């Protein structure tokens, strides 16, 4: 969370925390509402989001349903749909932290090596959490898409 | 480094008075865009890859004997340490903005850039049109407002090159 | 080092599923109790020294620690004992912060054990030292937050003990 | 004698330090065998105690 | 912006609090 | 002076200065701007906090800095590994060694010495063996030992190794002596393996540049020092502090 | 190359070669004329090996011709066997120089941040380094042809 | 560094070429050559410390000034420098030998050596002298052609002080 | 850096010669003064926080604009850097006088100290003046021959700086 | 010398010199006329001390001046006595500076390479060494014998 | 051996071996044959090559021989006699392995030390190695007697 970076920091100087460490940890503990508020309003609509990321998807990148493609076959949707839901847990995680970090570890690190040995390509993985975020910034008002909007794209440009 | 509270600070501590009307003037112009300016670098931060996938698709294309052989990003380590480079521009135009001042350019970019692009024989006539492509694709980016205080940090780094 | 945020994220990642509510409740047990947390961090900022020094005083000052024969008797080994002191202080002030003992656990008490028995250390009058310290703060910041800083003290001091 | 396993802790005698340095008194490496002899003897002069050293490979 | 204006009202009224510290300790 | 008036004089300052302002957290923030005045004074009933000194060889100078001029916030921020970290801060530190020992992050290129990292992350190796075996490896000679003599290596993995240039005739003459002898392999054990590197850095902390504000700077490697702190350092081939030395 | 590895190796520690080394570049040197003879076949042959590679990747890789795909267009499709033509160009060079010491500075540094600012799959780049090889590896005799298969290995694994 | 065949490469590879002819033909020439100067290289590793006796012999006996106190080599440690750096000349011009190419002797010798010995007070003729008698020296030992081939090396460094 | 006996040795070495009867004399006079230069010594380590107070009271009273705004000293930061550079001036004049020589002052002190001054902004002037100042100030304190021989090396100090 | 080292050990520490420093510096002051008249005594005796200890050396060890020897011939045995003079004049400059730095630093560094470059047996020059310690040893007071004795055995040491 | 260098290679790099660390490994074991029988011939012929070149050291220098050397003295003899046995082997252990790293690591590592300590000249090592070296290349093929000057000059330099 931010509360464990700003610690970090401080940890690194071998110093108290710095007011402006302070008072990004209180503005960070002042939007606690807004942003579990936003993470629950995510998650009723998983489903929602999910199977729609996937159709942006398939119309973005035919190359993926087209035959000889890394997705093509119906079997590929079923871990399709589950890998966007993971990745919009890990957005929601990384939410309500505050930070990147929750994605980082959890989908971020040893991705580009997961979808090498898969030979999954990384451009099919931005357009769909490309997808993602188009259709939650739909979804969620304009001042919590604008927060939510770093991690989704974050997690695009990770992804390549 | 420095920004304009620094600035504004040093000056009336050198001085030794307190904030006059000009002072005021002065934090009060920096404030107002403080919101809009902490956007930008929002959208920046989060969007710089495709930032410099716009801005060197850009420059290579207006100038493709750069990627040819015989020209100075012609190979996959110079592509790269072009495409670094500018994403160096970039994060360090960012900090300049966010800052309010370009000391911070002129202090951990512009020392010793002219001396390593003469000795690397990188193009600075090249850069500089990089850097011009960054400031269009970041300005169709993160909205005309933003765009210009994007550009004037982008202006300083190219009258600085050139 | 992990807050009870990272704890929550990862006990949800490790089961597979999304945030229900009852972790949405523990989110905010600890949101709310924020501004309380960032209050009393502030006063042990300010007066982090003067916890120290008090604390010190009425632990060690006149006990035979400091008279020769003691651990704590030289310039050099009360100026240590006083860093530790200090140590205790600004790493139960980020556990705190953190709302998880596992920062105390690990920046502070890895091998503290060990290097105390080699050194010399005493374990039984740095526990009296941490609880000393423990009152002082609890004096300071009032009752609500020297109830939550207790705890970390008391992880520190079962740590030693 | 490939490697050692040396567990060793050197104490502070010059002055106090602010920053943590608890990992860096108190530690176990893995040293090879041509830089062991070096490497003790910078423990030494330290003033520092090898607590015990294992034979690894 | 909140503490800009405390600055201003700070800085309207240095004088004042400037001679009335010197009051207090000095003559 | 007396510190007894200035106190009541502060006090009194901050009471006309509460005064004015007529809303509690703006009477509470500029009580502490000035309960931070009185706390100070209050301080310093001993004498003023320690001078930071810097210990020297007997060849170069030994200095000091005011403990006043380090804690004005430009203190370099630490990279330690804990071998117990998440792997996000594990590789903060990584990529903060390859940018300390390569001048800038070498994984814009790809380059990594994997097996290192994961020795380093992993607790077998810690960062001063990570750093030792970084600068000795093949990536590490391609950049800064080929294109360059023995001199201009020797100033360079000063900088890396130790974040400071050379400071002494001595100094430069003896790493030469052992770059010309034993190659950089032992360039980067005697810088390494030194007494500076352990009292500065220890195991488990990356090197950084000491330049100003971080500790006390010589006087008499002023200008060639910042020149080497300079990324544009490399781009320089002929020596600059045998050169200086000598003249 | 492998006398200037050799020579590098060996002034990294401050000595002479060791007759070790120097039995490294007699075996080199004795190998001289069927390395050069490999090349004239490559480079003899470029045209038909960059024709057939492209043919031989767009059917067993529909996509990227395909609509929406990276090589979808002629002048696309041109860069693609202009890149097909570099690599082999680089082989060559790799050859005569007994080692992939010149692949690795022109063409394995920084390819895959190349390629991903061009957005370009590197399943794709190893599917079309394995169809030049089995290409190239077709006009020579078995023992050259396994020499320049680990090449053109090389290359696909640095690709990947 | 840069090897012969790496100047090849390097220069078909600037133009974007495939090797030819002309290309091939000094590579047939290289390889062609490559068992003498490993014979060479191999006969200068055995007898490096014999060839910097007689030829510190000969530049201390032709210049006796330079070990007389008030010289430039008038100490133990000046006269082990001295015989060090005339040892990494001779490392080297073998090393070129080998590679067949001078690059080597340009990065890791001729750059900044001249300002180096400039600040140092070493006289540059005496050093070359020094060369030329490292050259002679070895050239009895190497045979006829592999002594042309290292004076080329040894030549080159000769002027590089210049 | 280099005592007396050092520099006899030195300038007799360089010549290729044993010591004279000059050498001897010059030898045994630097030992005649060898307890004096101890006592002054000592007596300068009883009092250098003292006669640091009293410079630089007498420097800022001589030269007010210093503490002003505006002013290099205008800080309690800046004013504890330049008390510590008045530390350094006082330790290395000590060094130097229990040396005999001032080459311990030129090696460590006034080189680079121009152009490091020139950077932060210092005035070297001022520094004059502080350094005349610790000049009178250390004289009274150690008597009339440890003044004269130690306000040798404060003129020293003062005409590198010059 | 003796001051050089205190001033410069106290220099490390960024501190005034110690007690137990200028107690050091009394005491080498106080010293100053018996080294005076010592090395006095040395640079009188210079020839007589050169040809005594030559003579003792060369029928000790009759191998260096026998043919297919080091020193045989005239000139080679007038380079020998000079060496043994430079040492002389290195010991005197040891004695007034009351420490071996001046022989450290003029004879004894890269003492072995440079005489492995003149194919000179280093302990020919360690018995030449004991030799001058002997016949210089004979001319002083017992008093002056020990402290004369202990540079050259410390340059014999040097040179072993 | 050259196969433990090449493994080491590709250790320190993290990856299998380069293609001319491949081909190295090829030229060991196809040169094997040839390298296993000079190491034979060396090893049946042991008894008289020591014996001669004992004899031709003894030859060349009248000093080692006289009174006051190493070699004086009949039990004195038979140690230098089996100090050239064990060299000898070492290097048909050096031929054998392909490399110098067996001789390095058994009589090259602290070899000047050793001697000091034994006292014995080190002009009497290069003058004694290159009588082995040319009693060896003397009986044995001229091909075969080729690597094994290579490897005596190495051990020569090493010793020199
Ligand atoms: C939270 C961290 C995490 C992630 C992200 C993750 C993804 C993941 N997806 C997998 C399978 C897969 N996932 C996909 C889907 C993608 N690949 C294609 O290239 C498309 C671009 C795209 C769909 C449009 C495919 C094609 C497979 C291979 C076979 C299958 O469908 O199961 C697998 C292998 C075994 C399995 O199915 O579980 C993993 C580990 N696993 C994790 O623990
Ligand atoms: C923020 C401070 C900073 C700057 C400014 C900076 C610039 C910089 N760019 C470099 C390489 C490079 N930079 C470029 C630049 C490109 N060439 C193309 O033609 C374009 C015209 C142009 C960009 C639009 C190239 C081609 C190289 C590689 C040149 C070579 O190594 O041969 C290098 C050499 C070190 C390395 O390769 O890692 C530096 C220091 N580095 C810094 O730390
Ligand atoms: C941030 C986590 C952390 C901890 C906890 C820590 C403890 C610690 N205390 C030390 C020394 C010491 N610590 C003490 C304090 C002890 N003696 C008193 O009587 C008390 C009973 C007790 C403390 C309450 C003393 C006296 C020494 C000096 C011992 C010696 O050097 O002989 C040392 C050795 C290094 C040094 O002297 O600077 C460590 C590592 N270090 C850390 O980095
Ligand atoms: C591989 C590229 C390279 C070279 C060659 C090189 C040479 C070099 N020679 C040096 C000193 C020296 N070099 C010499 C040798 C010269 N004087 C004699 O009269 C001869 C005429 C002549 C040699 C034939 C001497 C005598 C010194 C000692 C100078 C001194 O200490 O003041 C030094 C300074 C060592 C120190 O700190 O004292 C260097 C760096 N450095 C490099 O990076
Ligand atoms: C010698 C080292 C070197 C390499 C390797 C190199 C590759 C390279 N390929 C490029 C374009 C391209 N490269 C490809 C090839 C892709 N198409 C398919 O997806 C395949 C997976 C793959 C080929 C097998 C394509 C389609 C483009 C055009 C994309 C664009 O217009 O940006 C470009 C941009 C400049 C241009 O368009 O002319 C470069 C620099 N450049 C170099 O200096
Ligand atoms: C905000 C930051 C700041 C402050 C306030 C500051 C005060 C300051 N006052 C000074 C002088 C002085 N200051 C005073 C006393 C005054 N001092 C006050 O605290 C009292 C209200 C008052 C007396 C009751 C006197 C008498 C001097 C003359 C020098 C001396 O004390 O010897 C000096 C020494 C430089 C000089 O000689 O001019 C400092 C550093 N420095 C700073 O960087
Ligand atoms: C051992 C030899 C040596 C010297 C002499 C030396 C001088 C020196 N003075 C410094 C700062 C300074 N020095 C001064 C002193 C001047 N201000 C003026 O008013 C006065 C004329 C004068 C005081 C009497 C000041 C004000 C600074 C602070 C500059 C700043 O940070 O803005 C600094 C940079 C900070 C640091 O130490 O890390 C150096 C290096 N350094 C050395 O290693
Ligand atoms: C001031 C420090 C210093 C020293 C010590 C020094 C030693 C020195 N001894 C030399 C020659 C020599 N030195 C000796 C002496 C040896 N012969 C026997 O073996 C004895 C064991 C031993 C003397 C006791 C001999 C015989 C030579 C002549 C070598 C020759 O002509 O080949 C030379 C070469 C002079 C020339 O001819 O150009 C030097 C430089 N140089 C210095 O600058
Ligand atoms: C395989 C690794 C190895 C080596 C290389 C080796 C050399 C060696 N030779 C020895 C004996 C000796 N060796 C010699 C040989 C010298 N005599 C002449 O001067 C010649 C120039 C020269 C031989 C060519 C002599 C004289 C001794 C007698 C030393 C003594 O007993 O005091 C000894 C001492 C053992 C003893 O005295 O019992 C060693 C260590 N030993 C080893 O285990």
């Amino acid at each position: 969370s931010v509360v464990t970076k700003a610690i970090v920091s401080a940890d690194a100087e071998a110093r108290y925390l710095s007011p402006g460490e302070l008072d990004r940890i209180r503005g960070f503990v002042s939007s606690g509402e807004r942003r579990l508020r936003v993470a629950q309003t995510l998650t009723e609509s998983r489903e929602r989001i999910i199977k729609q990321a996937g159709d942006q998807l398939f119309q973005k990148r035919p190359d993926l349903v087209s035959p000889g493609g890394n997705a093509y076959g119906a079997e590929r949707t079923a871990s399709c749909l589950r890998d966007l839901d993971y990745y919009l847990r890990l957005v929601t995680f990384g939410i309500v932290a505050g930070d990147v970090t929750p994605i980082e570890e959890i989908g971020v690190i040893g991705v580009k090596e997961m979808y090498r040995n898969l030979e999954v390509p990384l451009p099919g993985m931005v357009e769909a959490v490309k997808a993602m975020k188009s259709v939650a910034t739909g979804l969620l008002s304009g001042d919590d898409s604008a927060e939510v909007g770093y991690y989704f794209d974050y997690l695009a440009g990770a992804l390549a | 480094m420095q920004d304009a509270i620094t600035s504004v600070i040093n000056t009336y501590d050198v001085q030794g008075k307190y904030f006059d009307t000009s002072a005021f003037d002065k934090l009060k112009a920096y404030y107002a865009t403080g919101e809009l300016r902490v956007r930008a670098a929002g959208t920046i931060s989060a969007n710089a890859a495709t930032i410099i996938k716009e801005a060197s698709a850009k420059l290579f294309s207006n100038q493709p004997d750069l990627v040819r052989p015989g020209g100075n990003a012609y190979t996959t380590r110079r592509y790269a340490a072009c495409v670094r480079d500018m994403d160096y521009f970039l994060r360090y135009a960012t900090y300049a903005m966010l800052a309010g001042d370009t000391s911070i350019l002129d202090e951990r970019v512009l020392n010793g850039l002219k001396e390593t692009y003469n000795s690397l024989g990188v193009p600075i006539s090249s850069t500089v049109q990089g850097i011009q492509a960054m400031k269009e694709v970041t300005g169709s980016l993160v909205g005309s407002g933003a765009a210009k205080e994007m550009g004037v940090y982008f202006d300083y780094l190219s009258s600085g090159l050139s | 080092m992990q807050d009870v945020i990272g704890k929550v994220i990862a006990e949800y990642d490790t089961k597979g599923k999304y945030l229900d509510a009852a972790a949405l409740d523990l989110l905010r047990s600890y949101f709310d109790s924020g501004d309380l947390r960032l209050k009393a961090a502030q006063a042990i900022t300010a007066n982090a020294e003067v916890i120290v020094r008090a604390a010190s005083a009425k632990a060690l000052h006149y006990t035979p620690v400091t008279k020769p024969g003691g651990n704590m008797y030289y310039a050099r080994r009360y100026a240590s004992c006083i860093r530790d002191l200090d140590y205790f202080l600004r790493y139960a002030t980020y556990a705190m912060l953190a709302d998880n003992t596992t920062l105390l656990d690990e920046y502070v008490l890895k091998g503290l054990t060990e290097t105390y028995r080699a050194l010399g250390v005493p374990l039984d009058i740095s526990v009296r030292a941490i609880n000393a310290l423990k009152e002082v703060v609890a004096g300071q910041v009032g009752p609500k937050a020297g109830q939550e800083m207790a705890k970390y003290f008391d992880h520190l001091a079962k740590g030693l003990g | 004698t490939r490697l050692f396993k040396v567990t060793a802790l050197i104490p502070s005698y010059k002055k106090v330090r602010g920053g943590r340095e608890l990992q860096n008194t108190y530690f176990t490496k893995l040293v090879e065998y041509d830089r062991w002899f070096a490497e003790q003897q910078r423990i030494q002069k330290q003033g520092g105690k090898i607590l015990s050293v294992k034979m690894v490979a | 912006q909140r503490r800009l204006a405390i600055v201003q009202i700070l800085t309207t009224n240095a004088e004042a609090i400037v001679s009335r510290a010197a009051g207090r300790i000095f003559t | 002076c007396s510190i007894d008036a200035t106190i009541v004089a502060v006090q009194e300052m901050r009471r006309a200065a509460t005064g004015y302002l007529k809303s509690n957290d703006d009477k509470e923030l500029v009580g502490s701007y000035f309960d931070v005045i009185i706390r100070s004074l209050n301080a310093d009933k001993s004498d003023t906090p320690a001078d930071v000194v810097r210990p020297s060889s007997p060849d170069r100078a030994g200095l000091v800095l005011p403990a006043i001029y380090a804690l004005a916030g430009q203190s370099r921020p630490a990279f330690k590994m804990s071998r117990t970290l998440t792997s996000a801060e594990k590789e903060r530190v990584v990529r903060a060694a390859y940018r300390q020992v390569f001048e800038r992050d070498i994984l814009a290129y790809g380059q990594s010495i994997s097996y290192l990292d994961s020795k380093v992350k992993n607790g077998e190796i810690s960062v001063k063996e990570f750093i030792r075996l970084l600068g000795k490896s093949e990536l590490y000679r391609k950049q800064f030992f080929e294109p360059f003599i023995n001199s201009r290596v020797l100033e360079l993995a000063f900088k890396h190794f130790l974040g400071r240039a050379p400071e002494s005739r001595t100094e430069v003459q003896n790493y030469y002596s052992i770059v010309a002898a034993q190659g950089l392999g032992g360039l980067v054990d005697a810088l390494v393996d030194g007494e500076e590197y352990g009292r500065i850095f220890g195991e488990d902390t990356v090197p950084f540049i000491r330049d100003l504000g971080q500790e006390a700077q010589p006087s008499w490697n002023w200008g060639a020092a910042y020149s080497l702190y300079n990324y544009a350092a490399p781009r320089r081939k002929v020596p600059q502090f045998i050169t200086l030395y000598a003249d």
